[PDB]
RNA sequence: AAACCACGGUAUUGCAUGGCUGAUAUAUAAUCCAUACAAAGGAUAUAACCAAGUAGCAUGGUCUUAUAUUGUGGGCUGGCGGUGUGCUACAAGUAACAAAAAGUACAACCGGAUUAAUUACUGAAAUCAUAAAUAUAAAGAGGGAAUCGCUAGUAAUCUUUAUUAUAAC
């Protein structure tokens, strides 16, 4: 029958096979969003201007749940791992959980990133 | 950069135009009342507090007697520069108008163009 | 709250409730709910966050609390709150 | 001198004194004073009887006073709990109305009404 | 009548000036202006993960690979 | 969603394991901060008994089409008691307000908790988020047995920045 096989990394740079959780789900909302930017945007400018009239920024205000999904909303979009699926305890500036970075940085597999003391 | 052939950088558009006041008031034949009138149009540069990054397009520096203008308008280093020199000519139309002054091939050169507006 | 400038907040899916319910009943729509004959049938409703409008009154609502759809009817002192604000979902 | 059924201390100044009406505060409480002509400087002991009938007209058609006040929050209260909305029941059981307060709640314990 | 330049009202200079470099949008404005000022975001949200495909033209896939030999390595099941 | 298929699982055993970490901490240093117009003090590194900890990730055994993948609302904040780590205060006016009438108010008008009405801001959505302002103006007068931190630019006290849609004590 069908199968989905869980989506793991085999990279040199780590002895390990690395595996993530739920990353598929997340890019689809990430494509749904930029799909209905456009719009977004010229809605959230109307509903917002004071020169038009309450009853047609009310009825604007339904074109948000009319004309695009829920799920396009930037709101209920979450940075995860890159590596690993992690939301918790991620470093935005690379993209990598705590746990994945430190050990990278102790070989030299980080850019310009050492260790500090002062 | 490393990711030239990825991303272009975003500081590759802006552009600068400096002049120097005296030496556009003599190719032009300016007149001391329009030459006031354009410093006081610019005024000096305008730095916000909380990131102090100059968000001024037009200033003018008093030390150097420098009038400066910032394009940054598009994604086309060449398209700035074409929208620089167009605002640069219609400061001068504006002060020109309400303060004219002598005669100079510059100015009857672009006269005949209309300051291309 | 909600800035007022920006007018009040009703959901569309319950507005399509209501708005069948009207077609189904005319007769009460227009004449009983004012003389003050109850509503013939319920509506039953996820939306919690919609506000409560003086055009509704005297509906009857089910509104949800993570089990049943407790019943809710409009009354004038209702009429600018929240339909979530009637429907408990902790019990002691 | 006392207003609205309000004895004011006699050493203290007028606009500090009225503080003491129930309805009427810091910032409320320099505009009455100002509104009728008295400045920071004078005290309840400097005033006479023409200056004291000033104040009490003008706070009557101004503002709302302590039993008028005190029955309007009341009353307010008491819709929420004929209501029967999560706030009103609250008030009902004599806990605060805030989400997380199974910690630090006394002051609304002691203040029920 | 002739005016000074010194003598001209900061409304008019400032007229002047945002007709030719334009008109700034303020902190708090009810215009309708902010939404569409703000840059667009759209790709660089969705080009954030890692996604490289899984069959890459003239080579091996290093995954597929590594599971068959864990199942080689170890008892078959049922 | 993958075809001589590499199904999935926040299911279980940390007493079957890898990796990583808490746990003795003096002394030393071709290391870092600072230094160039006279100085002081720190940071980092330095092999563990503890079957100590481990639904991030990887792994042997066992279990499971589905103990998988998904939509809407609800819950993790829950009317009660105990208590850890913090912030704000009060004895002690060396306080409070402040743009000095070389001052102003008061004599804990010191303290700023709770609740009512109102408005703004972010967001598709704000009763159960935040801020401001008006009214309201609570406990607290230095705290039992007991107990914690530190020994000089340190304790104490004050301001600011960063991680960082809105939202730090
Ligand atoms: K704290
Ligand atoms: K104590
Ligand atoms: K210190
Ligand atoms: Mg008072
Ligand atoms: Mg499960
Ligand atoms: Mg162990
Ligand atoms: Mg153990
Ligand atoms: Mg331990
Ligand atoms: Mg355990
Ligand atoms: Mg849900
Ligand atoms: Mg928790
Ligand atoms: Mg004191
Ligand atoms: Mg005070
Ligand atoms: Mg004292
Ligand atoms: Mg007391």
């Amino acid at each position: 029958t069908t199968k989905n096989f869980r989506l793991r990394f085999r990279i040199p740079q780590y002895p390990d096979i690395v595996g993530s959780r739920r990353i598929d789900k997340d890019q689809t909302r990430r494509v749904l969003y930029d799909q209905h930017e456009v719009d977004r945007r010229l809605y959230k400018a109307m509903t917002r201007d004071e020169s038009l009239t309450l009853p047609v920024r009310l009825q604007v205000q339904r074109l948000f749940e009319t004309e695009m999904p829920r799920d396009s909303a930037p709101s209920r979009i979450v940075d995860r791992c890159v590596l690993t699926g992690r939301v918790r305890g991620l470093v935005k500036f690379a993209g990598l959980s705590r746990i994945m970075l430190r050990q990278l940085i102790h070989y030299g597999h980080i850019g310009g990133v050492a260790k500090a003391s002062w | 950069h490393a990711g030239s052939a990825f991303m272009v950088h975003p500081r590759n558009a802006p552009v600068q135009l400096d002049v120097r006041v005296s030496d556009l008031k003599q190719e032009l034949g300016l007149s001391d009342d329009s030459a006031a009138l354009l410093t006081r149009l610019a005024g000096p540069e305008r730095l916000d507090e909380k990131t102090k990054r100059r968000v001024s397009p037009c200033w003018y520096n008093s030390e150097e007697d420098t009038l400066s203008i910032a394009a940054d308008r598009y994604n086309d280093r060449e398209s700035n520069r074409r929208l620089a020199l167009e605002q640069l000519q219609a400061l001068v139309k504006e002060c020109d108008t309400r303060y004219p002054g002598e005669t100079t091939p510059a100015k009857q050169y672009l006269s005949g163009f209309g300051f291309f507006q | 709250g909600r800035a007022v400038w920006r007018g009040p907040y009703v959901s569309v899916s319950l507005l399509e409730q209501v708005i069948t319910f009207a077609k189904r009943n005319p007769e009460w729509w227009n004449i009983g709910r004012f003389q003050g004959s109850k509503a013939p049938e319920a509506i039953n409703t996820f939306c919690r966050s919609s506000t409560v409008l003086p055009d509704f009154l005297g509906l009857k609502f089910g509104v949800h609390n993570g089990r049943e759809f407790v019943g809710v009817e409009v009354q004038e002192a209702m009429v600018g709150h929240k339909l979530g604000e009637f429907s408990q979902t902790t019990f002691r | 001198v006392q207003i609205q059924r309000v004895t004011l201390p006699p050493h203290q100044c007028v606009y500090m004194a009225l503080k003491k009406v129930f309805g009427l505060g810091g910032p409320t409480s320099l505009a009455v004073v100002e509104a009728c002509g008295i400045s920071k400087g004078v005290r309840v002991r400097d005033l006479k009887e023409n200056h004291v009938q000033q104040i009490t007209q003008f706070i009557q058609d101004n503002f709302v006073t302590e039993d008028n006040l005190r029955r309007k929050v009341r009353e307010d209260i008491v819709k929420l709990v004929n209501i029967k909305s999560r706030d009103g029941l609250r008030h009902d059981w004599g806990v605060s109305i805030k989400g997380h307060t199974s910690c630090n709640g006394k002051t609304a314990k002691r203040l029920r009404h | 009548s002739y005016i000074p330049p010194s003598e001209v009202p900061e409304e008019h200079l400032k007229n002047i000036y945002e007709g030719i470099f334009g008109s700034p949008v303020a902190e708090f404005e009810r215009t309708g202006r902010c939404a569409l000022a703000k840059p667009l975001i759209g790709t660089k949200l969705s080009s954030y993960y890692f996604l490289p495909p899984n069959r890459q033209p003239g080579f091996h896939n290093e995954e597929h690979e590594y599971a068959k030999v864990r199942l080689m390595s170890k008892r078959q099941k049922k």
